[PDB]
DNA sequence: TGCGAAATTCCATGACA
DNA sequence: ATTGTCATGGAATTTCGCA
DNA sequence: TGCGAAATTCCATGACA
DNA sequence: ATTGTCATGGAATTTCGCA
């Protein structure tokens, strides 16, 4: 068996509806296995059609052997099979109703939903920062960042910070208020 | 003057006057025996104003002005007088052409990392695409490796727009670029200076400063127009796929692509390389580093054998960057304050500003 | 095909598969153990397929072609099949950039005689002065002597005019002109018969060919340029300034004025020449022969190490002259049929008409 | 005293009116006296004002030492002289009211009048002709014609067919006609 | 230990408004 | 205050395959 | 028959849409 | 069926003036 490879395989998924930010409702979150990178594109729906379009973007930039994702309308359509098979990328689904990837996919949520209160509806701008502070963030497990990882270097941009990620009281009232 | 030359005429010597000819008085005017004929020898305070004259005939340089003056007089070092004259004709200096060459050029050391430096620049305006006119391309600097985005204009505004999704990836230290309107502006310092971007500007119109980007552009071009022969020329669809191509060509000096320089690994393009399959990504990484620091490099070709090079205080010419018609292709003289590298000075223009200039844009005004 | 690698795989030798390699099968396909790593042997039958593919990735050429698909095979002389490919790309030979350069120019024989040889131009638009925005400039060829006439517009009928008023003078043998609209009008080629002058044009878009004429065109720019300096460009009133100003300036090669070349004796001008006063006018035209005939003449430089010439039957592109944003720079592939002389070219285009064409606006087909 | 030379001496005169070519009336007659070369320039009178634009022409391919003329109003006005001595052309009057250039002059008046008859109207175009023959005309006197003593070569256009001049019974007839 | 031919390297040429 | 670059295909040079 | 300096010649550079 | 040219000013080389 080889070790284990940047591009191999990036899992993606969708997060949202979200508080309409520039008339954007979702993130694709895109993740590759080895690194732990992390790629967002924001849409207006969960369809093929929004995956295809941010997709295109990413893999004009590199292309996985291997796309995994839940069993998504978005990604069990047959447009996106046809998609998927175009550019020899083969597509991998897990079973419908069930550790890096899944710490990841947890501190995006996490970490989008702590810089959306006060500002429910400013994300779209705040989607370049989300990812630096996720490709720049120190893993338990390896050694290394994300991004030391893809590119084999240190980053100009180094989170030293590593923060909270927690809800205050002041955010938790005033979150609870946003739904009432 | 007339002083001068009735010592002269009574048979005495005078320093300059060979006294192995025949001076003679003639209608009012010494006149001497020359191998050639008969010349007059003007007082000396006619000479100036007939040296004037001939120049002024069309402008001629040294030798075409001599052999006019040489017609009717002589004295002694009549070229002498003739170069003096030409260093202070205001139109000659700011119209005739150069005949220096510049230094050698530069070749810079490659930025040591991917995002060190990243060198940016506009192609257009192209035909419309889907109501696009321009190709914001962004080169990094260590890699080669591209980013492609499609303007309506090349303005701050889209470039910033750019950037901000290319960014999301990493940050660089420095991005150079040349002085088009989209990237000296405000707005875009501030955005540089709020992510701690440093920005570095080329010397005004000289697109080698920024060789990288310019040679990147080239290829996107070429790519591009071998893709669309014989189909209108529809090239926004077209963009993604060029960066892409381009990104995963081999240099044949380097023996790498882009992507292979920026990641380590090809990704799942055609033909990818599977030499590494069996090292672990830490080996992969550690053969990347080792890779990244033995790429060959250019080294600064021979002088011609007419260049010139900058000296701090002497007089040079800044090159007019877009003459009218029938307008002088030079500026007016100016001082090399400083030579920051033998092919980039730091000139006083007469106004007097500082001006950062590329030396292959100034010409060492003539005659002192 | 299929059947050459049955041979090989149980131990057989074949011509061009070193002996001395293990050829093994594994996944159904052929492989060996090559010092870079094991590499499939793809069938014959598929060998042209994969260099294709390869290829149009981005359109490279040989290495950076070979290196894509040395990373997945090999085979015996894979280059041959690569060079075979990129032969046959119709985008890459008429896209690409020729990297040969022309032969050494030619130093054509000065004219012998004053009028055996005019050549014409016109220079503009300049900006409008007294309504006019051209200048039809005539250069005869033995002396440098030059007409100055100012045109709305660089037409045959302001041509014939001014033409008119020179021959006034004396008719020339040869008109020698560019293929500019005004002078290959059969208006203009009935002019020119109708006084037994012959017309002869440059090869398209190659202005050296008129080297002398282009020459003057740069005096007469660069002169009017001083003469305007902090002035509005009224140029219309200096034509006849600059005419006079230039024809009696001394080229310092010769050593004369065009003036002096075309009547053996100066004007009425400042520091006209007195040499010959003593002469008659017979012996003055008997020096003005000797004169005319031993005047410097330019020898043909070295070549460039990477010149090429064109060879009778040899495949050759001509330089498209105005391409469109992001169309071709050359045309597709001719025939020399005749090789004029080392510097000039008859080639059949493939619609197919005879074009006269500079070896500049050619380079070779590459790859045969 | 030195040989007699090109651009020493030009004569000028006016010859018209004339039947109207092209709004033109006069021809402004220059002669250069050593070589016996001609050039003719159309005016609309004999005023300063046009010989002054046409030396103007000529003098801007070459500039003699002196013109000549008769007393014309046109040559010995304050303008002209002005316009000469800014030159530094020296201007030489005859006497008023009394053979190179004599003969040259008669023929240049033979050789229009036979020319406009039958066609007294197209003189304007025909004066690049009429001066090409009158320069390359073999001179009695000196071996040479003008053009061979101006520029030292035999010319392209030698006018083998040296003509008559004179005027037949039908131009003699029909010249009568046209003042009547 | 040297041959012929294939592979690889060299590098001038030209184009990036 | 900043600075040329590099794909390309014949030609030159090195290496390979074999003895 | 040799010196220093002035004159002349050499020639790369660049621009003619 | 046609084809580079030549003003320019430092540098290189030759000639001059004098002994
Ligand atoms: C307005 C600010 N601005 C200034 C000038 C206009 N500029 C800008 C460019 O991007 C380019 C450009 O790409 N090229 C082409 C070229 C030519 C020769 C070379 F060696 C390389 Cl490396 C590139 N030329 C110019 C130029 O200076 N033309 C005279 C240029 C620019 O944006
Ligand atoms: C339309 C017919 N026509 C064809 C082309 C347009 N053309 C015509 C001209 O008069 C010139 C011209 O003067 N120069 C300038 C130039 C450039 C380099 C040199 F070496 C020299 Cl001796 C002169 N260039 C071109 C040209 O070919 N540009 C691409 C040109 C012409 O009349
Ligand atoms: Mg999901
Ligand atoms: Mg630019
Ligand atoms: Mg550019
Ligand atoms: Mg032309
Ligand atoms: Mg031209
Ligand atoms: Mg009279
Ligand atoms: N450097
Ligand atoms: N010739
Ligand atoms: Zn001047
Ligand atoms: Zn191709």
């Amino acid at each position: 068996d080889r070790p284990q490879k940047p591009f191999d395989k990036f899992f993606i998924d969708y997060i949202g509806p979200l508080p309409p930010s520039q008339g954007y409702l979702y993130v694709l979150v895109v993740v590759d296995g080895m690194t732990g990178f992390t790629w967002l594109y924001p849409t207006k729906a969960p369809s093929t059609s929004a995956t295809v379009k941010s997709l295109n973007v990413l893999t004009s930039i590199a292309i996985p052997k291997v796309i995994h994702s839940d069993q998504g309308a978005a990604f069990t359509s047959s447009t996106f099979a046809e998609w998927a098979k175009e550019r020899g990328i083969h597509l991998e689904f897990s079973t419908p109703y069930h550790g890096k990837v899944e710490r990841k996919n947890s501190d995006i949520k996490r970490l989008l939903t702590k810089l959306l209160v006060g500002r429910p509806t400013k994300w779209y701008d705040l989607l370049p920062v989300v990812q630096l502070a996720l490709n720049n963030t120190y893993s338990p497990v390896l050694k290394y960042t994300p991004h030391q990882l893809l590119f084999g270097i240190d980053s100009n941009t180094p989170f030293a910070n590593q923060d909270t990620l927690d809800l205050t009281r002041e955010e938790e009232l005033s979150l609870l208020q946003e739904i009432r | 003057l007339d002083a001068e030359l009735d010592q002269l005429l009574q048979g005495h010597y005078i320093k300059g006057y060979p006294k192995q000819y025949t001076y003679f008085l003639e209608d009012g005017k010494v006149k001497v025996s020359r191998p050639e004929g008969v010349k007059i020898i003007p007082p000396q305070s006619d000479r100036q104003k007939i040296v004037l004259q001939a120049h002024n005939l069309a402008h001629t340089g040294r030798e075409a002005t001599l052999l006019k003056i040489a017609n009717l007089y002589w004295w002694p070092n009549m070229r002498k007088d003739v170069v003096k004259q030409l260093g202070r004709c205001q139109q000659c200096l700011i119209t005739n052409a150069s005949n220096k060459a510049s230094g050698p050029i530069l070749r810079p050391d490659r930025p040591q990392k991917p995002f060190d430096k990243f060198f940016i620049d506009y192609i257009g305006p192209l035909p419309p695409s889907q109501g696009y006119l321009y190709v914001l391309v962004v080169v990094d600097g260590m890699t080669g490796f591209t980013w492609l985005y499609p303007t309506k204009a090349p303005s701050t505004s889209a470039t910033v727009k750019s950037l901000n999704v290319l960014t999301s990836i990493a940050i660089p230290k420095v991005i150079h670029s040349d002085q088009g309107a989209a990237f000296t502006s405000s707005t875009f310092a501030e955005w540089a200076k709020e992510r701690g971007i440093h920005l570095e500007f080329s010397t005004p119109y000289h697109p080698q400063s920024q060789g990288k980007v310019e040679r990147k552009n080239s290829d996107i071009k070429r790519l591009l127009t071998k893709l669309l022969v014989g189909r209108p020329t529809k090239w926004y669809d077209l963009l993604p796929v060029v960066q892409l191509a381009l990104n995963n060509t081999y240099s044949p000096v380097l023996k790498y692509t882009p992507h292979q320089l920026l990641f380590g690994i090809d990704s799942n393009t055609p033909f990818a390389n599977q030499d590494t399959l069996d090292l672990t990504r830490e080996e992969e990484l550690s053969l990347l580093q080792e890779i990244r620091t033995s790429l060959y490099h250019p080294s600064t070709p021979p002088a011609s054998s007419r260049s010139w090079s900058p000296v701090v205080g002497q007089l040079v010419q800044e090159r007019v960057a877009r003459p009218a018609s029938l307008r002088p292709r030079w500026h007016k003289p100016s001082t090399v304050l400083k030579v920051l590298n033998p092919r980039t000075v730091v000139i006083l223009d007469h106004l007097g500003n500082n001006r950062t200039v590329s030396i292959d844009n100034l010409k060492p005004t003539s005659h002192q």
